[PDB]
């Protein structure tokens, strides 16, 4: 489960990062 | 033993509370910018990518105009340090010291 | 309960008294940063989204409606200085509304 | 923007001695034990 | 020792404001400054911006020596004489009230205690809210009492502490008392630990305090808040706003 | 013996004219000290009235008189500690220091009274450290720097300019409850005025003089209409050097 934070959040600001581009270009 | 006052079993759609605690800004946030998380005040730096300090001071300022003109500045910083890890700065470390 | 009931005092009169926050009153700002990494922003588009923030401050007043002229519907907005400007005074406007006890200067 | 001044019969609400009692109920339910750090 | 310097100094920034307040006064002299606070209150950062060379904004001049500078009353700002006055006129204000509630000298309880046996369930329990309030004091300040009118059916007569002078009119409340909880209060209560020499002076003048002189206050709130050109206006600015609304989302099409 | 002797006492050159009276009248004071002492320690908290590096028998000279000092220090300050110490013992953010308690729970509603409590104590604290029982004469090293700032073809009363500008934010406060800093903004010098409920820590600036406008600062040395005769006295009771030391560390 602590992984499971870590995971869930990281793959999150991955996310964040992705949608970064695909929002502002 | 749980500590006090820290709510376990507190959700997202468990309305949001009125204390300004790190922990209710950053479950605040966690509804409000989805899945950003800073490691500092810098890190949303670094992704605003050329958004100096006194561009949020004076974004602020205006936006609630009864604060003054540092205290503008102010409340920016210690958001950004409230979702974040406190700075390391030369500014807040001679505050310390002086104080 | 005690000390946290004075505290609650004091946490209202700082809070009308303008230079505190709260949750639904920095709320705005855990949004204004969330937007601002959302939808990139320059320094000038900043000072540009300043200013207007700045115009939305001490003029933006509410009641916005908007058209379905035919068909309209009308809305309350968002805070701003002039609803304050509107509710310090009964929201009448005439700013003699005080017909009580009050010293008068002639 | 988000005045702070405005928002007021709600921050007399709690210096009412009527929700300092609504929520110092809640804050002696939660000083109890609690067998649960998280979700 | 209100009539020593401040009486004497705001009927000197009276006549000079009352011009840049035409749109919202032109009445001239019955000015009562629960106008002047209303109106002369909220001092605008864009609206009453500094008007070019201005002293008192480039820091050459102190803003209470406004009200003798003649050089800034020639041509004056708006705020930079705005506030001066929200200063002076809430200073008085509270200075008036205060005299006017605490005549107590008459032990005359009124129908009074009904009120707040309504509100709350016994009067002592009023005393004490009102004491707390004064005591728990974010600051060495003005304590008011005033009415509300969103519950006003049993829940109204409602205390609150302000800032060091602001008064409850700026937020649209209708104050009914004061309590002076000033440093120079505190100074005085000195002359015969703070935590105690400010409930001496919280539950001394919820004693000391005129309740006949706030029950006439009571039954002016009553009634200007139960009269209909208070609906009346209402009505009129909730329609005045809503065009004004309705005209400006009709524009660029 | 000074372990003992009680905390507000005077110990003399006894005068060995000692009634009875005039000993068992300080005794029972003694015993009255000795029980509010051991009270004391029972409220006391986490923080403390910060000692003063000078003396103040009489008043800080040519500046504030021994009474009018002693009120300040002995019951508003004491009353500031006291109500910090009610009130961050026993709160999610106990026992750090001011420059954590005022950082971590600056700008909030729902811990104002605690926010109030910490500015206000600190404000207390610099105050008396920037006083000086006979005043310092501006440094070679701050004088340039207030040259920098405020030199508009002058000659030397450009610290006058200053003091000047102290002067004048003194009186553009009007509440008559609160502070007046000279500070070091991050990039130039402001005197800014405080509310009661602010510090320069609050407002991220680098405190260099503290003044108290504060109304009861003044009431009964000359009163609310000597405020600018006490916005003077305040410069020969100044130090300086500690506005000096803490803007070179400032700057780099
Ligand atoms: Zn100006």
């Amino acid at each position: 489960q602590t992984d499971r934070i870590r995971r869930y959040f990281k793959e999150l600001e991955e996310l964040q990062k992705n949608a970064s581009n695909g929002a502002r270009g | 033993y749980v500590p006090a006052g820290h709510n376990t079993l507190s959700s997202l759609r468990h309305e949001l509370r009125l204390e300004l605690t790190a922990q209710s800004l950053k479950e605040a946030w966690m509804r409000i910018s989805g899945g950003i998380y800073f490691q500092s005040a810098d890190d949303y730096y670094a992704s605003v990518d050329g958004l100096d300090a006194e561009q949020l001071g004076e974004v602020l300022a205006a936006l609630f105009p009864y604060l003054s003109t540092y205290e503008a500045q102010a409340l920016v910083q210690c958001t950004l340090d409230s979702i974040s890890k406190p700075m390391n700065t030369a500014s807040r470390q001679l505050s310390r010291t002086i104080t | 309960a005690v000390k946290k009931r004075v505290a609650a005092v004091q946490a209202e009169e700082a809070k009308l008294s303008g230079r505190f926050i709260t949750m639904r009153e920095a709320t705005v700002v855990l949004n204004v940063l969330a937007q601002l990494h959302r939808e990139q922003l320059t320094p000038h588009q900043v000072t540009l989204l300043a200013r207007e923030q700045h115009q939305a401050t001490e003029k933006a007043s509410g009641l916005t409606a908007t058209v379905s002229y035919q068909v309209e519907v009308k809305h309350s907005a968002r805070d701003s200085v002039r609803q304050l400007h509107e509710k310090s005074t009964d929201d009448t406007g005439s700013p003699d509304w005080y017909t009580g006890a009050s010293p008068v200067y002639n | 923007a988000q005045l702070p001044q405005m928002d007021w019969e709600h921050m007399s609400a709690r210096s009412s001695s009527d929700a300092i009692r609504e929520e110092m109920h809640r804050l002696v339910e939660g000083d109890a034990v609690q067998h649960q750090r998280v979700f | 020792g209100r009539a020593a310097l401040v009486a004497s100094e705001l009927q000197k920034l009276v006549p000079v404001l009352l011009p840049l307040l035409d749109p919202p006064i032109a009445k001239g002299v019955n000015v009562s400054a629960a106008q002047l606070i209303v109106a002369s209150g909220h001092t605008s950062r864009r609206n009453d911006v500094h008007l070019p060379d201005c002293p008192v904004m480039a820091h050459a001049l102190p803003l209470t020596a406004l009200a003798e500078h003649s050089a800034f009353l020639r041509h004056p700002c708006r705020a930079c004489l705005k506030r001066r006055v929200h200063f002076l006129s809430s200073e008085h204000f509270c200075m008036h009230l205060e005299e006017k509630c605490s005549q107590g000298g008459g032990g005359m309880p009124a129908e009074w205690e009904s009120i707040a046996a309504g509100q709350f369930g016994l009067f002592t329990h009023f005393t004490d809210e009102f004491v707390m309030y004064a005591t728990s004091r974010r600051e060495p300040g003005w304590t008011w009492l005033v009415y509300d009118k969103e519950r006003p059916e049993g829940h109204r007569l409602v205390v609150v502490n302000f800032p060091a002078n602001r008064v409850p009119l700026v937020l649209g409340l209708w104050p009914l008392a004061v309590i002076n909880m000033t440093e120079s209060r505190l100074l005085s209560a000195i002359g015969a630990s703070l935590s105690s020499i400010r409930a001496q002076v919280a539950q001394e003048a919820v004693l000391k305090m005129n309740w006949g002189f706030v029950l006439q206050q009571w039954k002016q709130a009553e009634s200007y808040y139960e009269s209909a050109e208070r609906e009346r206006k209402v009505q009129a600015q909730r329609t005045k706003m809503e065009r004004e609304a309705a005209l400006a989302e009709m524009s660029k099409l | 013996y000074h372990a003992y002797v009680p905390k507000g006492a005077l110990l003399k050159t006894d005068m060995l004219a000692s009634s009875p009276q005039l000993v068992t009248a300080v005794f029972r004071e003694t015993e009255a000290a000795a029980e509010r002492a051991d009270r004391a320690n029972d409220y006391a908290g986490f923080f403390s009235r910060p000692r003063l590096n000078y003396p103040v028998a009489s008043g800080i000279p040519a500046f504030i008189s021994r009474r009018q000092f002693d009120v300040q220090y002995n019951i508003f300050h004491h009353d500031a500690v006291a109500t910090l110490n009610r009130h961050t013992l026993g709160t999610s953010l106990e026992g750090h220091s001011l420059e954590t308690v005022i950082r971590r729970a600056s700008f909030d509603a729902t811990q104002a009274a605690v926010h109030t409590a910490a500015a206000e104590h600190f404000n207390y604290c610099f105050f008396y450290k920037s006083l000086r029982p006979w005043g310092t004469a501006v440094p070679k090293q701050l004088r340039e720097a207030f040259q920098l700032q405020y030199g508009r073809d002058g000659s030397v009363d450009v610290v006058e300019e200053v003091k000047r500008l102290f002067t004048v934010v003194v009186l553009s406060h009007q509440e008559r409850c609160g502070w007046v800093y000279l500070v070091w903004t991050g990039k130039q010098f402001d005197v800014v005025e405080f509310p009661h409920g602010a510090c320069p820590i609050g407002s991220d600036l680098i405190p260099l003089l503290a003044i108290n406008v504060h109304e009861g600062a003044y009431s009964l040395d000359y009163g609310p209409s000597g405020l600018e005769q006490y916005a003077q006295n305040y410069f020969r009771a100044c130090n300086w050097f500690l506005a000096e030391r803490y803007y070179l560390q400032a700057t780099g």
